[PDB]
């Protein structure tokens, strides 16, 4: 019964790593935010240049 | 006093031989066993953990095994400097390896689940 | 005291090695100074086996890349 | 099912199937006296456990009792045990207490098993014989009132009460209990092992 | 139906927890939720729901306990708890006093203060 | 079984706890829709200076 | 021979569960889940799949419950049952029953109300 | 490498392509990357004689002079390199063909879909 | 060695059929080289019973789509 | 037990497997309206 719980919570923590590397993948308006931060400091150097 | 989750994190790089950036799975999954709720040991009683010990180790044949774990057993006791002599007990009760059964190497089919 | 926590570690270090559980000086140190403070035995044996497996998994990993 | 189920709501409730009917009632003070009586125990006693109550209707309860006094055996509400019609106990009326509704039940019971007993009646001899047939005809006598009353409930038009049954009942109910003594006294009391002719 | 203003299971739930833990309600949020999760799961039925068979099973455990007084006390408030006729569901508990039972002679595994690391 | 049933209500308060903190780690498209109305602002004194 | 329309196992489930609820199959929705998920567990051999040692225990386990006549009356069923080999899963439909059976001895442990905050 | 050799007898048994039997090839995978408790019974003659005994409780005395004979002769040949194993497996494995497989109700199908 | 290697894969194949295991020659070579690799018994037998599963739910699933 | 264990693992998995690809399903649709709405400004533009 130890040996079962001990593999099942290793089981849940790998599970619960690939699952965050998954949303992570999925969910990844992250690459966009940086995007969206980069245009924002051109055109902040755009009008710092005007 | 190093808190315990510095201390195992340290013996789990020093046994593995690996980096603590090498082990991140190997350490969540130690982490999440160690905080989950576990089965009560076998044998919590320090003299009932040696009676059975001893008493598997004389079953298996293999009476030099027993006759150290008797000697290592009367030197903790002797010494007094563990207070909870029963969990040592139980702790290497469950590490307890036969010396005759050849170490069963870790097929190669375990690589698959790693990548 | 002292002595006493030597003799125990040495102790402690015979007994692994004559069950070949694989525990160098410091990881048994280290175990018998959680289970004498109080470290629940049961959690400390399954984070030594996974530890164990971890260090197996590793080893046919790196028997199999090769 | 859907057909039959709507049926079976409208062929009146399964309530006496094991299957809890909830029916809806008025919630007035004189209507809803079970459920008031329900909340003020609720709110008087911190120590009071809700027993599991069943809910009868009055006319369900009335043709019940009808059915009992019929000599029907194994009814629902009053169980028979040990030759003892005794009311289950979770049973519970809209506009009656429970502990009120279970004397005015604990009343007809007794008469019920008084009719039980006498219900029981083989006639294996000649002056049985005809004792069973005074007693047939005695229970046909009574069995016709009581058939009209069930023709009357069915027809459902007019309002019904159990004190008005009761009331109904009640020049039959102390004949029931006049012969029940009589019976009692010169069957009940003859010990089983008197000779034919003693008895 | 006379159900007693029963104070909602998490209201009670809640007051347990503040007892037990001496803290107040809002600081037991975590635990109360627990308690919540462990109070909604199915339970397998106790092992003995017949009041005089848990009497002799108590009254076993305080004999193995070395505890033979506390079994003839444990037997005598148990008969006077019967003829009382006050608690509706007295299995359930002497079935709970008898899962709460403590040895003393057992030192308390004093719960490791290593639990509150994993809560980070 | 009591044990395991322990286990199993720790381990699933556990996951709900990193599946939470998971979700507002990877979904939170917060700091893109923040980064648009830095560039939308940037852009506006942009034209304001030109 | 067009096999009467025995609707799918799951709308067959369906179907039971609107007629133990008592509600129609939109209201059970969550139970219809629930079912789905239970009856795609693995579920463990039964212990016995022999119709007369099922019998047999059937009897023994209504003997222990004092119920010798109710035992010689499941043992006489039995015996019907399997000679009249209409069914065509007698072991399966024994222990079906067995599970099913209910012991009347055993004052029904009234359900607390908690139990519901689960099922939502 | 054993894994592509299980691939190979998971799409064999199943006579399904690898690409068909992903879920069940990871579910294996999970089953043995879980750490089990040592077996039962190391010994190559104690699983020999737990697998007659099994055989000889299905009624089938052939089958079980069969499999003695079969284990002899891989005992002999000496290529298993874990016979206690394989013959604890194979015990395991082993199916009462009186007993009647306790069929998968069909029930199981409605949610593949 | 080969002609030891056959005889052994006979054997096995005629128990299995013998005991009605269902195993056919290659799945149970593979389950011979799987369990002389070290494969865990217990494990081993976990997996056989899944794979006996997993093969009915396919072969039903096949039969239905068809 | 064991086989308890490698069923509820097993059935993790299909979970965790199902809930993704119900999350993709209910969480393409903004570059579609994009579109519609640039044919739009430009169909504006080009009758006015």
């Amino acid at each position: 019964i130890v040996n079962l719980q001990v593999e099942m919570i290793k089981q849940f923590h790998m599970q619960l790593n690939e699952m965050h590397s998954l949303l992570e993948r999925y969910s990844v308006n992250e690459g966009l935010v940086a995007e969206i931060e980069r245009l924002r400091e051109e055109n902040k150097r755009l009008r710092a240049h005007f | 006093q190093k808190s315990p989750n510095v201390l195992l994190q340290n013996l789990c790089c020093r046994i593995l031989g690996r980096s603590e950036a090498d082990v991140a799975q190997q350490f969540q999954y130690a982490v999440r066993v160690i905080g989950s709720n576990f089965a009560p040991t076998v044998e919590r009683d320090e003299f009932l953990v040696a009676e059975k010990i001893k008493k598997e180790l004389i079953r298996q044949r293999r009476e030099a095994d027993a006759a150290l774990f008797s000697e290592l057993h009367r030197k903790l006791h002797s010494q007094g400097v563990l207070k909870n002599k029963w969990s040592i007990l139980y702790l290497l009760l469950s590490l307890s390896e036969d010396p005759r059964r050849q170490p069963s190497k870790v097929s190669s089919y375990a690589t698959l689940f790693a990548q | 005291n002292l002595n006493a926590v030597r003799e125990t570690m040495d102790v402690l270090l015979e007994i692994s090695r004559i069950l070949n559980t694989g525990l160098d000086m410091e990881t048994l140190s280290i175990c018998v100074r959680l289970c004498e403070q109080g470290i629940n035995p049961e959690a400390l044996s399954s984070v030594i086996k996974e530890l164990r497996k971890a260090t197996e998994a590793l080893k046919a990993a790196e028997n199999m890349t090769s | 099912p859907d057909d039959r189920s709507w049926l079976e709501h409208h062929v009146v409730h399964q309530y006496w199937t094991a299957r809890p009917s909830q029916f809806p009632h008025s919630l007035h003070l004189h209507s809803n006296l079970a459920a008031v009586w329900d909340q003020h125990l609720y709110s008087s006693d911190p120590l009071y456990v809700p027993d599991d109550r069943v809910l009868v209707t009055e006319t369900q309860v009335i043709r019940e009792t009808l059915w009992l006094l019929s000599g029907v055996k194994k009814l629902f509400i009053f169980q028979l045990i040990d030759g003892k019609v005794t009311v289950r106990n979770n049973i519970i009326v809209t506009h009656l207490t429970h502990s009120c509704l279970r004397s005015v039940l604990e009343q007809i019971a007794a008469y019920g098993q008084v009719v039980f007993r006498l219900q029981e009646t083989e006639a294996p001899f000649r002056t049985y014989q005809a004792f069973m047939w005074a007693l047939y005809k005695y229970f046909i006598s009574f069995k016709e009132e009581l058939a009209e009353i069930e023709k009357c409930i069915i027809n459902n038009d007019t309002t019904i009460t159990l004190a008005i049954v009761v009331d109904k009942l009640a020049p039959r109910l102390s004949q029931l209990k006049v012969l029940h003594k009589v019976f009692s006294t010169g069957v009940a009391e003859v010990p089983p092992d008197t000779r034919n002719v003693v008895r």
